[PDB]
RNA sequence: GGGUAGUUUGACUGGGGCGGUCGCCUCCUAAAGAGUAACGGAGGUGCGCAAAGGUUACCUUAGAGUGGUUGGAAAUCACUCUGUAAGUGUAAAGGCAUAAGGUAGCUUAACUGUAAGACUGACAAGUCGAACAGAUACGAAAGUAGGUCUUAGUGAUCUGGCGGUGGCAAGUGGAAGCGCCGUCACUUAACGAAUAAAAGGUACUCCGGGGAUAACAGGCUUAUCCUUCCCAAGAGUUCACAUCGACGGAAGGGUUUGGCACCUCGAUGUCGGCUCAUCGCAUCCUAGGGCUGGAGCAGGUCCUAAGGGUAUGGCUGUUCGCCAUUUAAAGCGGUACGCGAGCUGGGUUCAGAACGUCGUGAGACAGUUUGGUCCCUAUCUGCCACAAGCGUUGGAUAUUUGAGAG
RNA sequence: GGGACUGACACCUGCCCGGUGCUAGUAAACGGCUAAGGUAGCCGGGUAAGUUCCGACGAAUGGUGUAACGAUUUGGACGCUGUCUCAACGUGGAGCUCGGUGAAAUUGAAGUAUCGGUGAAGAUGCCGAUUACUUGUGGUUAGACGGAAAGACCC
RNA sequence: CUCUAGUCUGUUUAAAAAGGCAGGGAUGAGCUGUGAAUAGGAGUGAAAGGCUAAACAAACUCGGAGAUAGCUGGUUCUCCCCGAAAUGGAUUUAAGUUCAGCCUUAUUUUAGUUUAAUAGAGGUAGAGCACUAAUUGAGCUAGGGCCUGUCAAAGGGUACCAAACUCAGUUAAACUCCGAAUGCUAUUAAAUGAUGAAUAGGAGUGAGACUAUGGGCGAUAAGGUUCAUAGUCGAGAGGGAAACAACCCAGACCAACAGCUAAGGUCUCAAAAAUGUGUUAAGUGGAAAAGGAGGUUUAGGUACGUAAACAGCCAGGAGGUUGGCUUAGAAGCAGCCAUACCUUUAAAGAGUGCGUAAUAGCUCACUGGUCGAGUACUUAAGCGCCGAUAAUGUAACGGGGCUAAAC
């Protein structure tokens, strides 16, 4: 998995996440990107499922960059309890994504194969996506 | 049908059931009011056309400072910066005509 | 498994007590603070707990120098 | 000295109990004055210091790089870069280059009588404070000093003790005692403290009330549960999709276990069984199909379809489950987990008794076994049937077309 | 004579004096088993099919057997049967009609229909829609969160 | 003659504890008549918290006594004026009570509040990486490990584990080099007329709820819990949302068979509309996800063309060469490397699919004719389709109905 190896505080308050993305919204390290069309949370584990999909589809053609790291605990109270004590315990990790986050970046392979692989990745994420070529190079 | 969804739906339908003709009348009134307010140092007659019930506390205080307590209230005021600011605050609830 | 914590002190009501430009007479408290968030300028004094108070009647004013705020009576 | 009598044994609590907590300080939550809840998320604390205080004077780290017996990455020293990230008794925050950091000398203001004018505040309280008088300390002097860089280190009133002062002195004069000033003795920590002095059970219970507060149901949500769907890496000899479809994603159903405490405590009778059904289709079988790694037969998967049918016994109070014979097949759910003003009381959920365990005991235990009242003549609505009156346009007597319904 | 304990009878009834009672001792005392760690003893059959039953904790608040006894509890067998598949018929007292006498609890009233919805969140009274000539009697309780008992359970 | 296991009737019964069937005792711890003795914190009890005049976890009567209740219920004629709170602090307090705040009466006093200008302090949103932390790809490089002429000496290769450093790109309520918009505070001038303040008298409240926003907790679930701003109900009639305290419009002194309007509508039920330009064929309208998808309107790109584009049809679709092999067999089609194999080149891929043990064979991409201009793949916006699915009866426009009477 993907998860931070040390935290100042184990639990943090669930904010309201809203607005488009004003940063991390441009293709930087690669050729093709997987932008999101929603604002939501992507778990670490869906992240690695999409990463397997892309990497396995790509027969050594190129490289894959993951532009999000979860670093947000998601707590869940024990199964059968009431509303009493408080802030149960970390269960899994979430990453925040907003409308316009690049979220995934690919290098090396032909555009057709990249589009296929990256629809194969989008099939496993909880948000609508769009595949973008640099739109300023080819 | 689940109550959460039906309440959301009923509210959305009520909100969306507004008439474009009424909206156009309101837009025309707003344009007229802004045009009048854009002037400077004229006597303007202010009618109150929307009630005070349910509005914000600050805006009720502004209207009572202008002198309007009821719908159908008539007050003549001399446009300076103070009155211009009050009118801008409460533009959506007034009708401005000009006193030649 | 109850809550390990839940403990808070009484709020101390710090902050600026007289706003810049207000008229004060001798001995007024202007700022309550921990530490010199605001430093002392002309005609004011600093208490043992960094309170800012007015040594004479006048009008409060805040100035800024090198990024530090100074309180004075003019 | 429970032989006997009078009493105590707290509250908050997402029911109660158990558990945990109760004063105060620092930060966030706290939405840019202040203030602002929670069993929200993180720490410290019921002190220490005669210097770690006051005053005067004089000084600046940590880290990186480089060169040096021990000495290595790192001990001490020199220099370059860096300019407070170092250090401030003690937690953290706000601050501290004029350093509030460090060193040295002197010294006790770690004072008395006081106080203009304020902040914070229900009150009681708490905090800042120029400046005045006396006596100083330090410095040449101006000035500073009414403890600790600031922000926690704390406790009212009553009662009692000690010291000082000499006001009160019940006929007078002494004295006792008291007032005044200084001041000590409360984990009164349930910390604005009901007593100087305090534990449990009640299923033998009782009273006054509450749906302000639990258990069976109603209602909300869907964590959980169940039924699908989207992507297809593979398996399937080769063949992603005959079939199974790994790792994920998006929804419905409101039946399981729960959340919440909205209806109900001047009573909504709780689990099964018997009798009586009805409805949904997500179809157990009979019916009509598509495709198969479907030869036929027997299947598997999928679509449409609720008209009818969908078993009897042994065990268990049992729902469920298991087992034995069957049948074309022995479906899944809703309806107060259908149906007690229809029946049954086996179990659950009274008072008996015994056993296991815990408690010194009284007793407690969804631990076990046995015994242990199921009330009410139907007013209306509803339904199963039979009549009275009346209409159907002249009034009656017979034979019938047929809406509609079973 | 008084009190406690055990409970015909048969075989046994062991260990521990720290604690608490009683007068260092006493356990056939309260009790335990470091004061002392408990001594003796305590799958098969039945049925086509058996969560039941039968056969393989603890020692004087007693352990293990026992003839006889019991309106005690549980299992199995024989006989017998309307308990059941499965009900039908008959008899007697009510119920039914008429005559005489004549209540009760309950009761804001009422020219009180149903379904789908909404709502102090299960509608006789509201919305929409549907059904229905008027009024009784004999039956049956689905409802009126029925009546009766200021819930006994929880707080 | 005395008792009551089991079962039944009865249970607004004949009986406030029987009766109908049955059972136990029945010469004894026996039944029973007639007198007497034991009285309430006591008696009695072959021992069940039993009984003691039909009721006993402390009898009954009288008196104290009209005991005390933070608990519940009730509290009777009218009109006019003003008008709450459900918050904070404390409490053997949490269903109470008290102070403040809020309200009213009377007197005195006169400057609330809303702006505009001007002058003030933030760290919130946002933003950002200088600080504290998290963290991605490269460059660079200590150190450590491995390997290599290595004895544990001095050496080298670095596939790595990696401090620090450089470039680029990210996370943070308890990080902030920066920082709003509002709000808060002061002054002045206008504007609004008893809304301020003080004293005195008298209360009530100290259970809130919902909506529009900012939050925490829960599961970015709940008509859930708990805070901040404002409104509403509470304490507010009327109109509208089919019915529907909290939403929308709107503050009822009284009367009128007057008019103009807000919200909301104008086919009818049921007071009110028509004309113009487009879309919709799904009754969408008149519920909803991801996804699938030659639906269609409009607009904009990439492929492509009057020198013959797409589709169909008529032919070619080759050879060197089983491409090299792996393998037992791969001839284009178990599988591996690539097709940096040229050639006659119409045009022909180290062959697209089916099927062959392996081939064969049948076809495709490509190309030539026929015919004759849009075709072939995407993007943006407006309506659509499947997805779409629970139980008393069509039941997700109020209904009739509507192709506009929809948008």
């Amino acid at each position: 998995m993907l998860s931070p190896k040390k935290v100042k505080y184990r639990k943090k308050q669930r904010g309201r996440l809203s607005g488009e993305a004003q940063k991390g919204n441009k293709i930087s390290f690669g050729e093709y990107g997987l932008v999101s069309l929603e604002t939501n949370f992507i778990t670490a584990r869906q992240i690695e499922a999409a990463r397997i999909a892309m990497t396995r589809k790509i027969k050594r053609g190129g490289r894959v960059w993951i532009r999000i790291f979860p670093d947000i605990p998601y707590t869940k109270k024990p199964a059968e309890t009431r509303m009493g004590k408080g802030k149960g315990g970390v269960d899994h990790w979430n990453a925040p994504v907003k409308l316009g986050t690049v979220m995934f970046e690919m290098s090396g392979v032909v555009e057709e194969l990249a589009q296929e692989a990256m629809s194969l990745a989008s099939s496993k994420l909880p948000v609508k996506t769009m595949f973008v070529v640099r739109r300023d190079l080819r | 049908i689940k109550r959460k969804l039906r309440l959301q739906l009923k509210k959305a339908r009520f909100n969306a059931s507004r008439s474009r003709s009424k909206n156009k009348c309101f837009i025309k009134r707003m344009e007229n009011n802004r045009k009048i307010i854009s002037k400077n140092n004229i006597n303007v007659q202010v009618f109150l056309v929307r009630s005070l019930i349910g509005k914000l506390n600050k805006k009720v205080k502004v209207l009572k400072a202008l002198g309007l307590n009821k719908i159908g209230d008539k007050k003549v005021h001399f446009l300076n910066e103070s009155i211009k600011g009050m009118l801008n605050e409460t533009i959506n609830m007034i009708l401005l005509s000009e006193v030649m | 498994g109850s809550s390990k914590n839940g403990r808070d002190s009484i709020s101390k009501r710090l902050g600026v007590k007289r706003s810049g430009g207000q008229f004060v007479k001798a001995g007024e408290i202007i700022v309550r603070q921990r530490g010199t968030k605001f430093h002392k300028g002309k005609n004011v004094g600093l208490g043992r707990d960094y309170t800012i108070f007015a040594l004479s009647s006048g009008k409060v004013e805040f100035k800024t120098l090198k990024g530090r705020k100074y309180v004075s009576i003019v």
